[PDB]
């Protein structure tokens, strides 16, 4: 949400009831970022933009890794966090923990009839997330580090409640 | 027409354009690379006259 | 809403290590035990009491010890002197395999050891995966921050000391140089 | 990836509102757009002329026992009578109410000639060269006999 | 030692900023720049006249299903709309700071003219003809979705 | 002056699929200290401003023959210049030269409070070896220099805490001297 994200994209998901197969989106997010993932959504019906509140629909967006098990994989229901309830305009912050399972991730999106059963549904897409020499490299070091930092802390710690 | 003349009337307050504009892009350029730290000492002293 | 990370490793802690505080780990990759050693793999311990001030902090920070690797459990026996403080203390373990992947498995727990022995092993046990050199920094980074930011705390305090006498010296050359005029 | 023969081509002579018919046995068809523009030079630098554009198409076809459409185009480009054509494509329907109807290009103009030929021991085959005289429009049309 | 197929070639209209393209399935791409120079004699010696240059491309290229640029091109030949094209080179990108975006020529004008073709069993093909309206710029152009 | 801070490379930070470049910048072995990576951040299309207050911004280096018995990688932070036009430099260090052949980069950011991080591009990177050589740095070396001067800093800074808690008590003598030298300033013209 911040200006700071990427931020650098905008998903046209349109209420086309003639067909919607599948966007195979170019977007990436290098498995690293971990803190500001955000896709912006658009919504339309035909070429128009729909106008949508809290009191109207709520929203929901299910995201889903590409090799899902219930031993391994990913899969959540989350809301979309409305920005402009004119325009149609979506930001949804990814998670912290799928930026941490590699490679590709399918999602869609979910609309909610406040007062009612009655529900909406868009096309589906797919935002990748590459691998990273932030989140590798190493399989030592990261712990020797922090247990030198540990060492470090507690040590200055007796010294530091000693002179105050 | 030159920038220091047309006005910029926010609510009970006048000044020009250009003035406003060099405003808005110091406030950038402080917020951006102006150091900082220590704040709550900072307005513990600025509290003298 | 559920998560299924893949990299199928986990440290669990027994609860049937309520006597002696003898905290007995074990680990599960992809549903089995590792077999470990003392080469191919790493690990580590932190534990920190209950709220204290700055004054009674049982701050200990100390490695495992293998008490069966082909099953896969790692014993960490705790120091007397630890003990004593009867509040509960929070833990944080941390396993590495070194198996040519960056995992780097933390368990965050607690639970309410009494001064005789481990007592009350509950506490909603969390685990995450350091999967990227930023939380490295942040694993201690909060224990780490609060420590600078209390040094940081002195310092200003030494420093509005020693700006309560520079504003004298202000005074004094002012005066002087109104003196001379 | 279109194969050819997906493409659909019919005419019809502008009276007979009624009729329909459709060009068979295509060999080879060829459309064409062919852009006048001639700068004439100028002291002080030039300008590219807008000239206009005599668009044509030109189709090679066999001639069978069970039609004459042939004839009749033989006959228009001598009777100098106007026809309209549609150039269809198959396998792409309308989007909305027009599935029926599939993608295609209109235009009302003359047929400016027809030559066929004979050989010894083979079918006989007619060409024609259609003007098409203006702004080609675009849209949905639908087929006759679902073919 | 550069292969044909390496030539990216790339157009949009001028109005459109946002709307980028490329040609698909080109057979054979010809550039062309055509001096006119006609030396008019003199007694003493002879003058080589410098006239302009006709710059022009005419490429070839296939038609399938989820593609209607040469659609847009045969569109634009009749309508006499203004375009602008990118002769890009990949495998040649900047020096300093351009490397993303490779060595390219770049230049403006209208298409000339559109011919497409069908042939019984196989796929239809369009040939176009852009004239490139003036000198051709230099320098390098990025290129979409990284293909 | 004399070094390569002639090169330029530009991070989009933006989430298009920003593919590995090969950047075509080869330093040689027998460079020490003017090896300069110089960087130039942009968000959509114009440059990201940045600044060492609000973010801390560090790069991952790993050459291509890393492995556990021979390899090299680092992870260290940049020197911000110009940070409001979006731009920094990278001083390559020393030990990692010894090392030759491809290399792979990366620049990751930090916003403090937090920790919320961004990465860029994963770049390449190349760098020859040279006749002026023959010591070989086969040991793999990987050090964070971020949290190793992280630590460094604190223990500086509590140091300097301590000498200052020492002046404390010189103070009052400061003060007393700059008003005799006052008082003799006077006295004098």
């Amino acid at each position: 949400v911040d200006n700071f994200s990427k931020d650098d994209n905008l998903i046209e998901l349109q209420t086309t009831s003639q067909y919607n197969p599948v966007i195979d989106t170019n977007i990436s997010f290098y498995e690293s970022d971990r803190g500001t993932g955000v896709l912006n959504f658009a919504v339309t019906k035909n070429n128009r933009p729909l106008s949508i509140s809290s009191e109207h629909v709520k929203t929901f967006i299910v995201l889903k890794t590409d090799d899902y098990n219930v031993d391994r994989g990913a899969y959540i229901s989350d809301e979309l966090t409305i920005v402009d309830a004119i325009n149609g305009r979506l930001q949804y912050v990814i998670p912290n923990e799928f930026l941490k399972h590699s490679g590709k991730v399918h999602a869609q999106a979910f609309f909610t009839q406040n007062g009612s059963d009655n529900v909406v549904v868009e096309r589906q897409f797919s935002f990748n997330i590459e691998n990273d020499l932030v989140s590798g490299f190493d399989g030592i070091t990261k712990l020797v580090y922090i247990k030198s930092i540990q060492d470090t802390i507690e040590a200055v710690g007796k010294d530091f409640n000693q002179l105050k | 027409h030159n920038g220091e003349q047309i006005k910029y009337e926010h609510l009970n307050v006048t000044s020009s354009v250009s003035d406003f504009l060099t405003y808005l892009n110091g406030r950038f350029s402080n917020m951006v690379l102006g150091h900082n730290g220590d704040g709550i000492n900072e307005v513990k002293d600025a509290r003298v006259d | 809403s559920q998560y299924n990370p893949v990299i199928d490793t986990n440290i669990s802690f027994y609860e049937s290590d309520r006597g002696t505080g003898v905290l007995n780990f074990a680990v599960t990759k992809n549903n089995r035990p590792l077999s470990i050693s003392s080469e191919h793999v790493k690990t580590f311990i932190v534990l920190k009491t209950d709220d204290y001030n700055v004054d009674r902090g049982a701050y200990i920070s100390d490695e495992l010890t293998i008490v069966d690797a082909i099953n896969g459990r790692l014993q960490y026996v705790i120091p007397n002197e630890f003990l004593k403080h009867s509040g509960k203390v929070h833990a944080q373990a941390f396993f590495t395999q070194n198996g040519s992947d960056n995992v780097v498995v933390e368990r965050q727990f607690s639970f309410n050891i009494e001064n005789d022995l481990v007592s009350g092993f509950d506490g909603i046990t969390k685990l995450v995966y350091i999967k990227s050199i930023q939380d490295t920094i942040e694993a201690v980074g909060k224990d780490f921050n609060q420590l600078k930011q209390n040094m940081a705390d002195t310092q200003t305090l030494i420093a509005k000391v020693n700006d309560s006498a520079t504003k004298g010296i202000q005074q004094i050359e002012i005066k002087q140089n109104e003196a001379i005029q | 990836m279109k194969n050819s023969n997906d493409r659909i081509i019919l005419f019809r002579k502008a009276g007979e509102k009624v009729d329909a018919t459709k060009m068979l046995f295509l060999t080879e068809y060829g459309l064409s757009h062919e852009a006048d523009t001639d700068t004439e030079d100028t002291m002080d630098g030039s300008y590219n002329t807008g000239g206009s554009v005599e668009s044509t198409m030109s189709g090679t076809a066999k001639m069978f026992y069970g039609d004459d459409f042939a004839d009749e185009i033989e006959d228009a480009v001598v009777d100098r009578v106007l026809y309209e054509a549609w150039e269809v494509e198959s396998r792409i329907p309308g989007k909305n109410g027009d599935s029926a109807k599939f993608k295609a290009k209109y235009f009302q103009g003359f047929h400016n000639k027809f030559e066929l030929k004979a050989e010894a021991n083979g079918i006989d085959e007619y060409e024609y060269e259609y003007g098409v005289n203006g702004r080609f429009q675009r849209g949905f049309a639908t087929l006759p006999e679902a073919v």
